[PDB]
């Protein structure tokens, strides 16, 4: 089946803050990125041959050209200020657990898994100890998954053979806490 | 609520 | 502080359907309903902190669609292939016996940005408690959707979430069932 | 065991009564589909090698191909005019209860439960409003049950904490019916 | 007015065995029973409204039995795999002690289309009071069948339905039983 | 009860 698409992404970078801003505008016909503009850059510049004409006729018009530059003000940093009031500062709290498990044959546990969800933004530390010392390796994650609505989840699981006596503990650390959050088991 | 701004379509021949 | 806001916008014929977005670090704004010309916000208290007037997303939509004319005689023969979606179905948060969760139905690198999805509880269509988003941008040219479906908890029952894309052969089917 | 299938199905699609009609017919190998006939292509197309030699002969006897497009008429709106007259206008009015359950661990009650059984044709409308408001979120649904002999049935719970003095009410909307049906609890 | 009219037929080997059916947005109209060369309405208030003529249908078969032989011959080890179905049991509308009802075994997702169903009633075969459709179309390229058994409610009986497929390990058994 | 139309089966090599 036979389809055509016109489609155009505008990104606007920022680093620290609006310090350093950064437009970059990408576009694409179908599965081809065909041309950008990099306010670094000053102009369009064509990324394949089918986006030559424009960058030719539109890099032309320094009328226009100089409306695109003023985009880095006029729309970036507007747009920034706008949502630093709502977006940069949201925090939503995690919902930690911690549970054990099998995954490899069976008979007495050998996965202690620290369930990591609803929470934002979406950097964020897990740590596994062992009566205080910290478990560095035998640590198996499914990653940071984005749910899509503004919050994330994830599970950090450790590779353990239990030993009573033994104390785990998962640590969480995350900008909406005040305090670092412990679960034992 | 301030209006946000959206960067202008180019057209192209 | 590192962030992003990336505004995203397209036109496909011959579907002939536009999109008008916004994304911050990832995550969806709000978009434009083309047909009814207004604003929806991802969240809806995001409305009280921000407006936006629609009518300029709709002409920039106009503008893509004639570009697209364009574009279509500029290459002649453009037409190519398509990426089919990667699939994936995950509960929102941990389920638990009777506490009602949500399924997530996550359809991934894929183009052109059209899909029929269908929630699936046993083997049957549900299409109530359900919702979805509209097509989300990558770092590539591809793009990126989610659907959801509300449920309760059971050991009996079972999931699939159906994703029909012309990249596909035959409709893809994801399982998801819940274990204790 | 080694088993072999030769199947076809002709669809007819109608779009606003018979104003568009499509007809398509799908071929198919044990587990492939390995050719088509789209009446808005006007010809058979391979889908798969094996469905090759079949497009190339028939495409090549205009007297059949003529044959095909014209099932269109011959055919689909044909039987369309027939079943219009019994099948298209077929109302089954639904029976609706609630009834509340546990789902969960227990005491009190937390889901409320709308069944609506024994209905046809397959769109209809259940919502659910506490105390004269509409409960959008906390809705868990079967979905359209089929029961295969021209019935449909399904559920719509509604998950809450009942307040004595709130009135819950389902409410459901369907072609069979003149006025909205509700159920109170 | 959104409608589909599925007109589905085909011919099995080794069983030997065709059929020749219409659906209407996804329900049975009527199929031919080939062996006796009539028309079996899904529902007797069907007859009144319309007719068919059997060995038009008859005829087509003869065709499919053909081409079949032609299709084995131009693939040369076509011979493949299969799709085991999905199983659900459920009661046609709601349960009353007391007060007959019927349960209905859902068979979906499969082919070829062939399967071996047994009504179980406290681990017992049940042969009366049960029925069952023909193999109906979907979507896609597989199968769907509803099988049927009549039953008097009671708190104390469990009931199975059986199904054998050949993509199937070993027989599958779906359970239901009464809960008020 | 009017007559239902089928499409007509065809013929492969």
């Amino acid at each position: 089946a036979p389809w055509f698409l016109e489609y155009s992404k505008s990104e606007c970078h920022f680093y620290n803050g609006t310090q350093r801003v950064r437009l970059l505008v990408r576009y694409f016909y179908n599965l081809e990125e065909n041309l950008r503009f990099d306010s670094d850059v000053g102009e369009f510049r064509a990324v394949t041959e089918l986006g030559r004409p424009d960058a030719e006729n539109w890099n032309s018009q320094p009328e226009f050209l100089e409306q695109k530059r003023a985009e880095v003000d006029t729309v970036c940093r507007h747009n920034y200020e706008i949502f630093d009031n709502f977006l940069v500062p949201r925090r939503v709290e995690p919902t930690v657990t911690v549970y054990p498990t099998k995954t490899q044959p069976l008979e007495h546990h050998n996965l202690l898994v620290c369930s990591v969800s609803d929470f934002y933004p979406g950097n964020i530390e897990v740590r596994w100890f062992r009566n205080g010392k910290e478990e560095k390796t035998g640590i198996v994650s499914t990653g940071l998954v984005r749910n899509g609505d503004w919050t994330f989840q994830t599970l950090v699981m450790l590779e353990t053979v239990p030993q009573s006596g033994e104390v785990y503990t998962c640590q969480v650390e995350h900008p909406s806490l005040t305090d670092p959050v412990t679960v034992e088991w | 609520a301030d209006l946000i701004a959206y960067p202008k379509a180019a057209t192209k021949f | 502080e590192e962030h992003t806001i990336i505004q995203a916008e397209f036109y496909l014929l011959p579907d002939k359907r536009g999109e008008f977005m916004f994304d911050f670090d990832g995550d969806e704004i709000f978009h434009v309903d083309i047909e009814k010309s207004e604003t929806i916000w991802r969240l809806e208290e995001f409305a009280k902190f921000a407006s936006f007037e629609a009518q300029g997303a709709l002409a920039n939509i106009a503008v893509d669609k004639a570009n697209l004319d364009v574009m279509k005689e500029r290459s002649n023969n453009t037409p190519d292939a398509n990426v089919a979606p990667e699939v994936t179905v995950l509960s929102r948060s941990p389920v638990n016996l009777g506490e009602p969760n949500i399924l997530i139905c996550f359809i991934d690198k894929f183009s052109p940005p059209v899909v029929n999805v269908t929630w699936l509880r046993n083997g049957r269509p549900v299409t109530e408690g359900v919702s979805e988003t509209v097509f989300l941008p990558r770092d590539d040219h591809l793009f990126r959707k989610f659907h959801y479906l509300t449920f309760l908890p059971s050991t009996d029952d079972f999931y699939d979430c159906e994703v029909d894309h012309w990249g596909l052969e035959e409709p893809l089917r994801k399982h998801w069932e819940f274990e204790e």
